[PDB]
């Protein structure tokens, strides 16, 4: 709400929300591959809803 | 007027609400598994 907003267009580039770690993160991998378990759910898309 | 103007001058939700058109993906394809395995309710 006020629901006064609309968005109109496809988009004028592509962004990618990803998870970020500083470079060589010792998570970074691990992280990587329980963000893909997780997108392999999509558990991030019913989140969206 | 009105005539005048007359004279002078569609979605993936559409799909899912109707089947009189058999909409359909690839039999043998990812297309197909990205249906079986949607986790979104349409």
């Amino acid at each position: 709400k006020p629901c006064d907003t609309m968005k109109v267009g496809g988009n004028l580039d592509s962004k990618g929300y990803g998870i970020a770690t500083p470079k060589g993160s010792s998570l970074r991998t691990p992280v990587n591959l329980a963000v893909l378990k997780l997108s392999e759910q999509g558990v991030l898309d019913k989140l969206k809803n | 007027a009105n005539l005048a103007a007359f004279l002078t001058v569609e979605s993936a939700e559409d799909l899912s609400k109707q089947t009189e058109i058999a909409y359909g993906t690839l039999d043998s394809g990812s297309t197909k598994e990205f249906f079986r395995r949607s986790k979104i309710a349409v």
